[PDB]
C-alpha cells in the first residue's frame, strides 16, 4: 500500500473511539 | 477554474448537484462525498448507501469506467456540467481451480464459456430452411413461364401460396414468446414471393409490360397490408412498399404510353431526388406517459431506415441505366452521377444514427464503383481496363486517408 | 495565516483572490459551514476533510 492508502485508512480509522 | 459543478448519481437514483475541487486528486473526494450524499438521503428519508461483505467505493463515469484514483479532476477529462456516479464494486479474489487429467479438463471448462444447440433454436432453422426453399420452387417456376404461356405456373403457385399463408395464420395466433413471435413472421414474410408471381403469371401470351402492372401491384398490395395487421419489422415491410409503388408507376406508364425508356428513368430519378428532402418529415409523420415516448421514438427511427433504403435501391438502379459509354455525349451522365452522388456523400453527416448515416454513405461510393463497371465490360479493350482498375483502388483510399489522416 | 506560512515553506503561492467577498470553510461538495456556530455543534469529527 501506498503512503496516501496509508493516511486514508489511519484517517478513517482515526474517527472512532471505545 | 479552482471548482467545477457537477451532477453525481447516487443510489436507486437521486442526481445531486455540486461544486467539487478541480484539482485534487479523485481519491481523496470519494469519502466525505458519499457521506454528503448519505446525509441527504437521510433527511430526505431515503435508504442510505451501504456496504456488503468485501469491496470498495469508486467513482465511475455513467458509462461504468472508474477514475484513475491517483489523478486530478482537472488531469481529466471532466468538465463543469458533466454528471458522474457513485458506486460500489466487490471484491473478486477467491481460490484458483486445477484438473489434472487432461480429457476431464477439457471437458469440463470447454462447456462454460460455448452455448450448445437447444429445441429453441432448433425451430428457428427450420423456420428458416422452408423459407428458403419456397422461393426456390417459385425461381424455377417462374423461369418457366419465361418461355411458356401455359397456366401451369399460375395454378402451381397459388396452391402454394395458400399452404404456406394457412401455416402462417395459425402460429401467429398460438404464439406466447419473442421466439415464437420470430417464427411466425418469417413463416408470414414467405408468403408474399409466391402470391406475388402467382398474380403476374395469369395473363396470357408473353410476359412483359402488361404482366409487370399486375406484379409490382399486389406485391406493394401484400407488404401493406402485412405491416397494417402485424405493425412489426417495420424497416423491412416499409422499404418493399416503396420499391413496389415506384416500379408499379414506371411499369403502368410503360404498358400505357412511353417514347422511350430513358423519359421514364430520367423522371424516376426526379422523384428520388426530391424524396430524400422529404424522408424524414415522412418518416415523423407515419409515427405510463414514458412508454408512449419511447415507443413514439423507436417508431420514428425504424421508418426512416427503411424508407432511406428504399431510395437507395432505386437511384443506382436508375443511374446506371441512364448512363451509357456509346450514346451520344458520353461524359454528360458520368459527370451527373458525380455531383448527384456529392450530395449524398456530404449530407449524411445530419443524421446521428449510425446504421442511417452509413447506408447513405455507402449509396455514394456503389454508384461510382458500378458506372466504371458498366463502362469496362462494353466498349473492352486494355485502355478502359487499365483505367477502370486504378481508379477503383484509388477512390476509396482517398476517402479513408482524407479522414484519418 | 498559518495555512499561507505553511505554503510558503512549501514553496506553494499563498491563498489569494480578487474581488468583492469573503474567505471560509467548506465542504466537499462547496457549500460553506456556519460563520457563528462551534464545530462541535456541527458533525466534525478527528479525521473529516474540509
Amino acid at each position: 500500500v501506498s503512503i496516501a492508502e496509508a493516511e486514508e485508512f489511519a484517517q478513517k480509522l482515526a474517527q472512532w473511539r471505545l | 477554474p479552482q471548482a467545477v459543478v457537477v451532477g453525481v448519481m447516487a443510489g436507486e437514483g437521486v442526481q445531486i448537484g455540486v461544486l467539487l475541487d478541480a484539482n485534487a486528486p479523485v481519491s481523496v473526494m470519494t469519502d466525505p462525498l458519499l457521506k454528503v450524499v448519505n446525509s441527504r438521503l437521510r433527511e430526505l428519508g431515503e435508504a442510505p448507501l451501504e456496504a456488503t461483505g468485501r469491496g470498495r467505493w469508486a467513482l465511475c463515469l455513467v458509462d461504468g469506467a472508474p477514475l484513475r484514483a491517483t489523478q486530478s479532476l482537472t488531469e481529466q477529462d471532466v468538465y463543469d456540467g458533466d454528471r458522474l456516479w457513485i458506486r460500489f464494486i466487490a471484491d473478486t479474489e477467491r481460490r484458483s481451480q486445477v484438473i489434472e487429467h487432461i480429457s476431464t479438463a477439457v471437458a469440463s471448462d470447454l462447456s462454460k464459456r460455448f452455448a450448445r444447440i437447444d429445441p429453441i433454436v432448433a425451430v428457428q432453422v427450420g423456420a428458416s430452411m422452408v423459407a428458403t426453399g419456397v422461393v426456390l420452387a417459385t425461381g424455377v417456376l417462374g423461369w418457366w413461364r419465361w418461355h411458356h404461356n401455359t397456366w401451369l405456373t399460375t395454378i402451381y403457385t397459388a396452391v402454394i401460396g395458400v399452404l404456406v399463408l394457412a401455416v402462417a395464420m395459425l402460429l401467429l395466433m398460438r404464439a406466447k414468446t419473442d421466439a415464437d413471435r420470430r417464427v411466425a413472421d418469417i413463416m408470414l414474410m414467405s408468403a408474399i414471393m409466391p402470391v406475388t408471381v402467382a398474380a403476374a403469371a395469369a395473363p396470357p401470351g408473353p410476359v412483359g409490360s402488361p404482366q409487370a402492372v399486375l406484379g409490382f401491384g399486389v406485391l406493394t398490395v401484400a407488404a401493406a397490408l402485412a405491416l397494417r395487421f402485424t405493425g412489426r419489422r417495420l424497416g423491412i415491410y416499409t422499404t418493399i412498399v416503396i420499391i413496389g409503388a415506384l416500379t408499379m408507376l414506371a411499369a403502368l406508364a410503360r404498358m400505357v404510353a412511353a417514347t422511350s425508356a430513358v423519359t421514364l428513368l430520367s423522371s424516376l430519378l426526379l422523384i428520388c431526388v426530391v424524396a430524400y428532402h422529404a424522408a424524414p418529415a415522412l418518416s415523423r409523420r407515419l409515427a405510463s406517459s414514458v412508454r408512449d415516448v419511447l415507443l413514439q421514438a423507436e417508431r420514428a427511427r425504424s421508418f426512416l431506415s427503411g424508407l432511406l433504403t428504399g431510395l437507395g435501391v432505386m437511384v443506382v438502379v436508375c443511374m446506371t441505366s441512364l448512363c451509357d459509354p456509346h450514346t451520344g455525349q458520353r461524359w454528360l451522365p458520368l459527370i451527373l452521377a458525380g455531383f448527384t452522388s456529392g450530395f449524398l456523400l456530404l449530407r449524411g453527416r445530419s443524421y446521428v444514427d449510425r446504421w442511417q448515416s452509413i447506408t447513405l454513405a455507402g449509396t455514394a461510393v456503389i454508384i461510382a464503383a458500378a458506372v466504371c463497371v458498366r463502362y469496362a465490360l462494353e466498349l473492352s479493350s486494355p485502355l478502359a481496363v487499365s483505367i477502370v482498375a486504378a481508379i477503383l483502388v484509388l477512390l476509396p483510399a482517398a476517402g479513408m486517408a482524407a479522414a484519418a489522416h
